[PDB]
């Protein structure tokens, strides 16, 4: 269930912590059923690292610790 | 039928999963270890069978080098269940 | 008497158990609760790392990944 | 029926019918403290009056966003070593010391951009906060480039903590700190998304 | 198949071993009495075994998840 | 403009009212 919500978030824009700590800040283009992201217009901000621009990037379900979502995002709404 | 889906929600009325369901149904904080080794302490606002979590307010906090307290804030947050370790009930927090 | 998982599970509740941790950490608890995917309540929680006692934790909820064996105590 | 199982599929099967009669959820009545987790304080509110407006708040955050822009036309045209705490303070406060110009800050990569945050704010803690050293930590966040990393935010957390705390010895609007105060608090609690540090007035 | 061979283990109710996923410095022991498809363990007189400290801790009657099995052998 | 910083800090400051 909680994906059908996910999927509900194209055109958003968020960060994504992965789970080796990198952030990812990109806009979604597609959220899949097991949680495989693909984005654009993306951001790698690394440990030990200058970041990185790239046009796209698409990330595994299970690659990710959590998203962060846009502020002005509503939830309530979403969730039906 | 579908309606043998409200045993899931007698389950999480009463299963372990209750822990998230008094964070939404009551509007209470909850204390999520991490495994990126940190705590999140945050309200529950959605959650499925895995400890997919839709959180707000929640704060990051952690340690590191004696050891400084650090943290961060998050007005909203997508949190996977697999990265999800124990979930407090009514935590106790202090300045 | 063959004991199964899950009935051997269901069998603790009630009862002081400690869970061990896939990452080494262990939490010594009397078994509120389960479900079928096998996470897990506890009450009166205490949390040992290196086998310190760490806290005392109260109501906790477990989710059933991390857990690397699970038993009963005295 | 009342055999055993001789193939593991056969015992498997067995097991499964078995788990079918248990019952899948089960809950236990016990009858009848607890360790504390030390979470660092917020922002200190204003002093009345003191509150800045939401017009002017969302007024810098807009004019911070442009300010940013330029920062990127100088940054593609391209100092102490990065570890060294000491010249770092020196060579931006001095006793004087440089301004940021962006002669000199688009030559700093993020790592520094950060480090340089930390060197300032460990002045700032220890001094008091002088319109030199609100220029330099404009300008460093103004030269910090997003998605933060955690570590970055928790500095600028800190930062903006430090100037709530000053702000509360300041005796009349006055004072040429509050602000260069409000602002950066302002900036980190809505440019960088931190906003339960936020002036809600 | 890993099942086969603990499904074995279970008619000799043999003592056995297991290597863990996660964890390196150790090995955990025990009779076993039952199991499921996903491999979880019900395992009895049960042991850590840390290596170098050649040392073994009672755990009793445990059951074993069965994500976290590397490998299986019998003592 | 080099000290387009600097400026655009106290044009901020400045701008309290």
């Amino acid at each position: 269930k909680l994906v059908r919500f996910l999927m509900k978030l194209s055109h958003e824009t968020v960060t994504i912590e992965l789970k080796n700590g990198t952030q990812v800040h990109g806009t979604i283009t597609g959220v899949d059923v097991s949680m495989n992201t693909h984005l654009k217009a993306v951001k790698m901000t690394l440990k030990n690292r200058e970041p990185v621009q790239l046009e796209t990037l698409s990330i595994r379900g299970n690659n990710i610790r959590y998203f962060i979502l846009p502020d002005s995002l509503p939830l309530d709404t979403l969730l039906v | 039928p579908e309606e043998l889906q409200k045993r899931e929600e007698e389950e999480f009325n009463t299963g372990p999963l209750s822990v998230l369901t008094q964070s939404v149904k009551n509007n209470t904080q909850v204390l999520i270890n991490c495994r990126n080794n940190k705590k999140l302490l945050g309200r529950v606002k959605a959650f499925d069978r895995h400890c997919n979590m839709v959180l707000e307010n929640v704060k990051e906090m952690w340690t590191e080098v004696k050891p400084v307290n650090k943290d961060r804030y998050i007005s909203k947050m997508f949190l996977r269940g697999d990265s999800v370790i124990v979930v407090l009930r009514n935590p106790l927090i202090a300045g | 008497l063959p004991l199964n998982p899950k009935p051997f599970l269901n069998g603790l509740t009630g009862k002081p158990v400690m869970v061990k941790l896939k990452w080494g950490m262990e939490y010594k608890g009397y078994l509120v609760s389960v479900d079928g995917y096998m996470n897990m309540q506890l009450a009166n929680t205490e949390e040992y790392i290196d086998g310190a006692l760490s806290g005392h934790l109260g109501e906790v909820l477990i989710r059933c990944n991390n857990v690397l064996y699970i038993r009963g105590v005295e | 029926p009342s055999v055993p199982p001789r193939t593991p599929q056969e015992y498997l099967r067995r097991v499964q019918i078995e788990a079918a009669q248990c019952p899948d959820v089960v809950v236990a009545q016990i009858d009848p403290k607890q360790s504390v987790n030390i979470s660092l304080s917020g922002c200190q509110p204003a002093p009345e009056g003191y509150s800045p407006t939401l017009q002017w708040q969302q007024q810098q955050v807009a004019q911070f966003s442009t300010v940013r822009q330029n920062v990127n036309k100088h940054r593609s045209h391209w100092m102490p070593k990065s570890e060294d705490e000491e010249g770092w303070k020196k060579f931006c406060l001095g006793e004087i010391g440089f301004p940021p110009l962006l002669s000199i800050v688009s030559r700093m990569n993020q790592a520094t951009v950060t480090s340089v945050l930390e060197y300032l704010s460990n002045w700032f803690g220890e001094r008091d906060f002088t319109p030199e050293l609100g220029r330099w930590l404009y300008a460093l966040l103004a030269c910090l480039e997003k998605p933060l990393l955690p570590e970055a935010h928790s500095l600028i957390r800190q930062l903006a903590r430090r100037c709530s705390e000053v702000r509360l010895l300041v005796d009349s609007k006055d004072d040429e700190r509050v602000p260069a105060l409000n602002l950066l608090i302002c900036l980190v609690s809505r440019y960088f998304d931190q906003r339960d540090l936020a002036d809600e007035p | 198949q890993p099942i086969n061979l603990i499904f074995r283990y279970l008619q000799n109710r043999s003592r056995i071993q297991v290597w863990l996923y996660e964890q390196v410095n150790m090995r955990i022991e025990g009779c076993i009495i039952g199991f499921d498809e996903y491999m979880n363990l019900v395992l009895d007189d049960a042991e850590e075994i840390h290596s170098k400290t050649k040392s073994r801790k009672q755990l009793g009657r445990i059951m074993l998840k069965g994500d976290n099995i590397t490998l299986l052998q019998s003592v | 403009d080099d000290t387009a910083l600097i400026k655009a800090y106290d044009k901020a400051v400045a701008s309290f009212k």
